[PDB]
Order: C-alpha cells, then structure tokens, then sequence
DNA sequence: GGATGGCTTCC
DNA sequence: GGAAGCCATCC
C-alpha cells in the first residue's frame, strides 16, 4: 500500500526479507517520476513511523525549492546611494531599467539587489504605483515548480492541469497546507464536487477545471497575482 | 580553610573498570568525594607514619573511555555489562546493571607536615607512590608500570618558597607537565547568579541545574543561546534523612562502633577548564568538610575565585 | 455516598472482567460465587489487603533486588548553604510510590480511586456517615475500614537495613565517621521522567520542531536534549518496584556527565601542504561552531554592549584556549616528528608549534628552533584568527569595535606570551 | 520476578 | 513438630 503526502508517494518493495533475524521491508520515496531516497524499514511500523522517516529529507527539499525559486527584490535608496529606506519583493521588472548610479540631481532612487545594477530614478507616487502592481504573493516559489504552461494568461496556449500538478497547492500535503474542503469553499462548491477534480484519471470520473476557476483559485491562495 | 607547605604531584594515573555511573541522574565521570576518600585512606595507610597530614586533591583526567554502545535506532546509549556466574540451582543470575570506564589522570596533593624537615622531598613522593601503588580508586584497580617509564618519578614542589617570581617560574614549570588534561572546579557561585536572574521568571530550584545544561534552541526573533563554560553538574555530597543513631543501635552495620544515619544526595554543577587559565596552583583542592549538627555535608574546592 | 456506589460499580465491573475469562467445565458457578462473595464484603476483604500496603518516597530495592531493609516516606529540610538540589525544592505537586503486594495494589489503586471524585483522597481519615451510606459498610465495618486506612496510611516499618546497600563512611572534622547509607529516591525521579518526557513528546514540542523545520517563528520554546544513557530496573517485570515503576516501564533516563573530548578521533597531524594550509585554519567541530558563533555574533547591536562585551570577552577567551589546547594535544599526540613532504608553512609553523628536535629531525634544526621561538606563527595564527572573524568598518567606525579589536590584541598578547614562555 | 502462603510433607 | 522446601499464584 503506497502512502501519498503531496506530490510525494512511499511505496513498498513487493518482498521482505530478514535483517538480523527480524521481517523488514525496502521503501522508496519518489516526487513524480524521479526516485529520490530507498530505506530499509522493519514491519510493525505504522504508516506514521514511515511517514517521519522521510520527514526530514521532505523538508529539506522545501527548502532548497524555496531558496532557488525566490523572487526579485527591489529597494529604494535616497541621492548618496547607500542606506536602502524599503525593499520590496517583485514578481516582474518594470522594463524602464538601464544601469545607473544614483548622483545629486534627484533625492530618491529605484536600484535592484543584484550586483551589476540597472535602477531609475522615482519620486515616491510612482513608486506606490509600481509596488502595487508588480508585487509578489507569499507564496510566488510554488510558481517554479509548475509547467509554465498551465500559468500562461493567454487562452489559447493553457491547458487544465493534471491531477499530480494540482496536488502542489490542494491538499493536506501540499506546499500551501490548505485542504480539499477549505479549497471547495474558497470556490463556493461542495466537497464532492471538489473532490470530483482529484480523482486521477479522467475515465475514473473526473473533470479537468476551467480556466478562470484554475486562474481564480491561485489568486486566493496567494500563489499567483492574477491581475 | 588552611593552607598547606607543598604541593604533591602523582604524575600519570592509568585505571581500568573504574565506576561509571557513581550517581543516580548521572553517569560521566565518578564523583570528587571518591577522590578525597582516597588521599583520606592514604593518609590511614603511611602518612601519619611520616608525619606528614594531606588536604585536597587536584584532578585533569587526562583522557577518557567508556564501555558504551549506541543501540542502532535511537540517539540513547545502553551500558555494557558482563556475566556473573550462574545461580545455586545453576539456573541464571539477575540482571543488575553497572557502568564500567577506563580513565587517566594525575592528581595534585597538598602538604601541611614537615615536608623537607624529617626526611628529604623526593624519597617522601616516592614512598607515598610505591604505597599508593596497591589500591584503587573507584573500583577501578590501578594499572602498573606500562612501557611509559618516563612518568615513572613523582615531584614534590614548596609552594611559598623563594620570591614572588620564583613561585611563579616554579609553578609555571610544575603546569608544563599537566598539558593536556582539564582541571575541574565548583560552580556554585554562578549557579546561585543565574538562579537570581531566573528567579526574575520564577521561583523554581532544581529546574535551574536542569535547564543550565542542556541544548536550548531558542526561537528567530533559531538562535542557541551559550554558557560561557563546559558546565557539567556533579553530586555535591549528602543531607539527612534520620537523626543520627547510636553506634550499636541499628542492625547490620558494617561496624558497630561507629554512628549512623540515612542520607539523600545533594547535587551542583561544576566547570572543566585547562590549567593554564588559573594563577595559583593551590586555588584546586577539593576539600570534604562535614557539618554534623545539620545534614550539609559538603566537598568542595573553596579559595579558587 | 456516590463513591460508595461507584466502587460497588467497579467491583461488578472487576467481576465481570473476571467472568471474561470464563471456562466452559466449572467457570460459571465459580464466578457467580466470586462476584456474590466480592459484592456481599469487597471491604472486609480489602481491609486485610491495605493493612499490607506502606507509602514511601525513597526505597532500598533498585540497588539490588535481593536486598530489604529501611523504606521511608519523608520529606527532608531545606539546606542551609544555598544552591542545591533536593526533594525540598517542590512539595506540593509530589507522587508517592508504593512497595506490596500485587492484589494489594489493585486494592490501593481501588482506594485511591475511590478517593478521586470527591474529596476522599484527603478525607479517608475524616469521614463516617457518607462513606458507610455509600459503601455499604456498617458502623463497626467502617470503623474497622478506617482503622485499616489510617494503618495502611502509615509507614509501619523497623529500623534495619541489608547487607548489600552501599552504607559509606564520611570523616568528620578533625574526629571519626559516620555511616552513610542512600537511599534511591523514586518520587524526584517520577518528577523529572514526566518533565523529560514532556520535553520530549507534546503537541508545543513538535510543534516547535515542525516550527524549525520552516523556520516560522511564532512566540515559542524549544528545548532539546543530546545523549542520554538508558538503565533498566531488574528483569522483565518493572512494578517490583512500584507502580511508578510500572509506568515508567523500568525504565531511567540518565543525564550526560562527560569530559569535553570523549571521541578520542585520529590526529591529521602529518605532513600535507594543503593539510598545512587546513591546519593553520584548524576547522574542527567545536572549532567550526565557535567560528559560527563568533561569525554569528558579529552583527549584534550596542544597547546590551555589556553583556554583548562579555559574551565576546568570553567567547574569544574560550576559542584561545581551545586553540591552545588543539596544539598541546597534536603535540603530545604526536608520537615523533617527521619531516614533511610539502608542508607548506607547516614547517614554519612547527618549528615551534611541533614537538622536539628527534632522530627524523636535525640537531642543528632543533637547535636553530630552540633559538628562535615562534613569535611569527603566533603572527600568522592572529592573522588567520582574524580573517576567520568577519570584520568590517562598522566596527572600525565604532568605538565597540575598537575595544573588541583591544580585547582580541590581548588575547592574542596574552596567547604569544604563553607560547614564547614554552617556547625556546 | 518479588512476596506470601497452604496444603502437604519431608525428616 | 516446625522449616524449609517447593510450587504456586498474585500483581
């Protein structure tokens, strides 16, 4: 019997064998198609006790993905070009930037956080402006783990997300940690109907989501802006 | 309370089975109390035939082993323990359990008699080294000569002689030869320090010698905050029980000729630190003074801060 | 009253536990009899029981199972000398263990949970009318009932102990001895086996693990325990001791008292340029977490300047001495010294830093390097210190800053005099 | 696996 | 008789 914690599965290894005279099993632990750790764990361990085995190298990958897939940070510097005054975390570049160092003739500057900067010079309207429409959500990382295009705006290139895909963000062991009924009431539907998306294969009794419940829904999660 | 004449090195100290446990909430090294046993019978074995009277101990536990094993599924450890003989049936004994070590260590002793007066220094240290040479000190019996003949010889060094700057070379010399052992001390005085500043929290006593010493991970405000020193609690020595009994009036005494009462151990918290980040060499004997009017009764190393 | 009423319910319930284990032969008739004889005088029966049964605190039996002697339940005074660690610390929220007989455990335990509910686990000396309304017990049942409670309530012991106790002697000053004997306290450590295990195991534990694990940091604790020792108390059946020993498993957790280097590990001591190189950094694991210590306290405000100053006075003092202890031991661990194959800088530092002039080394080489003893790798060593520390010019602009650089400069002074004094 | 005994159960 | 011994059963 395979365990399934988000987009992760443990599986058993179909026959025992005897370590050190005791029944014991081989485990794997996969994310997707790729295999990533193989245990050795004796029988009359619950599936919690398998569960926490692998609970550390699960959380470890959290952390890696989270650091890699960061978002870009902006900040606001006056006419020296030191003291930063606010940093803000961006999901785009406002594609005005060229490199600049900051001098006299204006009091406020907009430089990026990486080495070689390209900054602008603003005057604290437009820069309420820019932060309120280029800023990102909490969860901007999870965006890097997914297709691209399953995330596109236009129509004509999406299509519906699978069901290993959708459980990335729905589900007690996805990355945002919010369940299925809480995901049917952000959508205002039944439980059952929510969970008619989650079935596996679509011969099994499941439908694909629509586009603008798929697109509304990474709203609400803070996961994808969705302007 | 008294400062003695000279000081006594025993050079290099191997054991093999020594006590592990020695206490009933720790297990590391064996308590000081053992030590001050030992240079007390020492005492009853030559040095009142010497004129001669010994005071304190000085110890650095050159290197340390323990029988221990980790049990593969956890981050605990099992003792070690050996096989007693069979029962009278010839059935199976029972299981007590037991902690076995081997130490090395070297121990510094003072002397208030007439050291150099009655008889020369170093036939003195080498007649106290061939008696202590018989004995044991924690159950553990003291292994003999080894190929190391080089620690073979003691030293016997007159703390006040000379001038100032004698004294210093003297003693500078004398820690040459005590490397890379670590002297232990008592901390009851930062122990008292921090239960003030956590009694700023709350009232709470043995809670204090519990958290002192653990691994405490405190929250982002992931940060571990530190003690400055290798604190490691140690059994500070005994409080009543009972009254104290006559010496024929309680059954099966080892001797009937001695008083008796019923104690419960008193516990404190002490520091390893080298020798070189102290400057008098006699801040570091441990002394065992009772108080019998109360149950305090009490080893430690006074005049050491 | 009702608790009266309630015993009579777990009596039934004790019957019809025994009924569950029923024989097909004779098992019927038997245990109608049984439940008929338990429902007619459960009292009369458990006065016998609880006249067998003593409460205590400290107990001779985990020194060894074979042995019997004094047990005492008794709650010794605070010390004079301040700072200890004694059952006089808590009084209030104590748990005594019991020693007896099996059946008569289940009697003491049917007794104390007839002391649950109301308030008959205090009032079991005072009270008549209510507790012979409820249990069914007469005037003289109860009286008898309360004799034997008042009795099985007290100690009931003779002054003796056993032949293998420990029984030591401790001098006195300036005269003889007494005998000492211990005593195994049992309740303290009940006290501290749920304190642990709750440090261990809880919903605000893994909670603040999981807390770790994300890096979320609500208002929280952690706290963490490394290394404990295991012992086990007599055979397979823990309750010999007391039922605390039954619900302990026979099982005690013991606290770490090591010396600091107890992993005697081999020394790298021999002769690699790179290793050289490595060696003059020294990264070792207590090396390697003072160094992030140190490298995480840089970036610490001035308002606890004081504290933050002696956390720094004491941290470097604490990262001299380990340094000064890591060569004595590479020293002294050095067997003979070998002349290196491209030991770059490993020579100029060994000059001084390595151990005697032997047979592998020159005479002439020994004696240039008894010459000269080695201020300039206490040089290299301040400098390789303070490129390890992260320095910047908020330091240099600071005066904290400045008196830390003075505090490093005597540690560093106070490191080369200690060197040029075994050196040469 | 220590504790207490109860009818046997020797000598 | 009394003790001791074994076995037994309790928890």
């Amino acid at each position: 019997n395979a365990i399934h914690i988000g987009p992760f599965s443990i599986t058993p290894a179909a026959r025992g064998l005897h370590y050190g005279g005791l029944p014991h099993h081989q485990w794997t632990l996969y994310y997707g198609p790729r295999e990533m750790a193989i245990k050795t764990l004796p029988d009359s361990y619950t599936s919690s006790e398998v569960r926490d085995e692998f609970s550390d190298i699960i959380a470890e990958f959290v952390i890696d993905a989270r650091h890699r897939y960061a978002p870009d940070v902006l900040e606001l510097v006056n006419s020296d070009g030191d003291a930063v005054l606010a940093r803000v975390a961006v999901s785009r570049l406002p594609e005005a930037l060229s490199g600049c160092i900051p001098d006299d003739r204006f009091p406020y500057w907009l430089l990026t956080a990486s080495r070689p900067r390209l900054g602008l010079p603003v005057t604290l309207n437009e820069y309420t402006a820019l932060a309120v429409e280029l800023s990102a959500p909490p969860l901007a990382w999870i965006t890097g783990l997914l297709p691209g295009e399953v995330l596109t705006h236009d129509a004509e290139e999406w299509r519906p997300p699978t069901s290993w895909e959708l459980r990335h963000v729905v589900g007690e062991g996805s990355f945002t940690g919010v369940s299925g009924a809480a995901a049917a009431a952000l959508l205002g539907m039944s439980a059952t109907n929510f969970r008619k998306y989650t079935a596996g294969d679509s011969a099994a009794n499941r439908q694909k989501i629509s586009f603008a419940a798929w697109h509304y829904l990474l709203d609400r999660l803070g996961v994808k802006r969705a302007s | 309370v008294t400062d003695p004449e000279a000081l006594l090195l025993l050079p290099r100290l191997s054991i093999q089975n020594a006590n592990a446990i020695s206490s009933p909430l720790t297990w590391g090294f064996p308590s000081p109390g053992a030590f001050t046993g030992f240079v007390h019978a020492l005492q009853r074995r030559v040095g009142i035939s010497l004129d001669i009277e010994l005071d304190g101990v000085g110890i650095v536990c050159h290197r340390f082993e323990a029988q221990i094993s980790q049990p593969a599924g956890k981050r605990t450890k099992v003792f070690n323990l050996t096989r007693n003989p069979l029962n009278r049936d010839g059935s199976t004994a029972a299981i007590v359990e037991e902690g076995r070590a081997h130490l090395e260590v070297s121990l510094l002793l003072g002397v208030h008699g007439d050291g150099l007066d009655d008889h020369p220094a170093q036939e003195i240290a080498r007649q106290v080294q061939e008696q202590a040479g018989a004995m044991r000190l924690a159950g553990g019996s003291i292994l003999p000569w080894c190929n190391e003949r080089f620690p073979a010889p003691n030293a016997e060094l007159l703390m006040l002689g000379g001038s100032d700057e004698q004294r210093r070379k003297n003693q500078r010399r004398l820690t040459r030869r005590l490397l890379p052992g670590f002297a232990l001390v008592s901390r009851e005085a930062l122990l008292q320090q921090h239960l003030e500043t956590l009694r700023t929290t709350l009232p709470e006593a043995t809670t204090l010698d519990a958290l002192l010493d653990l691994c405490r991970i405190n929250f982002e405000p992931w940060q571990v905050r530190d003690k400055p020193g290798w604190l490691v609690p140690i059994p500070a020595g005994y409080n009543a029980l009972s009254p104290l009994y006559l010496p024929g009036e309680v059954r099966n005494a080892r001797d009937r000729e001695t008083p008796l009462r019923f104690v419960e151990n008193l516990f404190g918290l002490g520091e390893w630190l080298s020798p070189h980040r102290v400057a008098a060499l006699s801040d570091l004997l441990w002394y065992h003074h009772a108080e019998p009017d109360k149950g305090l009764y009490r080893w430690s190393t006074p005049r050491f801060v | 009253q009702e608790l009266r009423q309630f015993i009579e319910s777990f009596i039934q319930e004790r019957l019809q536990g025994k009924l569950d284990k029923l024989h097909p032969d004779e098992d019927d008739k038997r245990q109608t009899l049984l439940a008929t004889h338990r429902r007619e005088a459960w009292l009369a029966d458990a006065a016998r029981r609880v006249g067998q049964l003593q409460l205590v605190t400290h107990t001779l039996k985990p020194i060894h199972p074979d042995a019997r002697g004094s047990n005492l339940h008794s709650l010794p005074q605070a010390p004079g000398q301040p700072g200890l660690a004694g059952s006089h610390e808590l009084g209030d929220r104590l748990v005594s263990d019991v020693v007896g007989n099996a059946a008569a455990l289940d009697v003491f335990k049917f007794l104390s949970l007839q002391y649950q509910g109301k308030n008959l686990l205090n009032w079991l000396t005072e009270d008549s009318a209510e507790a012979v309304q409820a249990l069914s017990d007469n005037a003289e049942q109860a009286r008898e009932w309360r004799q034997a409670f008042i009795g099985i309530t007290a100690v009931k012991g003779a002054p003796a102990s056993h032949s293998l106790a420990k029984q030591l002697y401790f001098p006195l000053p300036g005269s003889g001895y007494h005998l000492l004997a211990p005593l195994f306290p049992t309740s303290l450590v009940h006290h501290v086996h749920a304190l642990l295990r709750e440090a261990r195991f809880g919903d605000a534990a893994k909670a603040a693990r999981e807390a770790r694990s994300r890096q979320e940091s609500w208002p929280h604790g952690f706290s963490e325990y490394p290394n404990l020792a295991i012992q086990k108390f007599g055979g397979t059946k823990p309750q010999n001791i007391s039922q605390l020993n039954s619900e302990r498993y026979g099982e005690n957790w013991l606290l770490p008292s090591l010396p600091p280097h107890w992993q005697r590990q081999d020394q790298r001591a021999p002769i690699r340029h790179s290793s050289v190189f490595e060696h003059d950094f020294g990264r070792s694991p207590e090396v390697s977490r003072l160094t992030r210590t140190l490298q995480r306290l840089l970036a610490k405000t001035r308002h606890n300047n004081f504290t933050i100053r002696r956390y720094r006075a004491q941290l470097v003092g604490q990262i001299c001495d380990e340094a000064l202890q890591y060569a004595a031991r590479l020293r002294e661990l050095e067997p003979g010294w070998s002349a290196t194959p491209g030991c770059q800088l490993h020579d100029a530092e060994q000059l001084w830093l390595d151990p005697l002039r032997a047979q592998t080394d020159e005479t002439f080489l020994q004696r240039r390097l008894r010459g000269d003893w080695p201020a300039e790798v206490g040089n290299r060593f301040a400098n390789w210190l303070n490129r390890a520390v992260s320095s910047d010019s908020q330091i240099l602009g600071s005066p904290e800053a400045a008196q830390w650089s003075q505090e490093l400069s005597k540690e560093l002074t106070m490191f080369k005099e200690i060197l040029e004094d075994e050196r040469d």
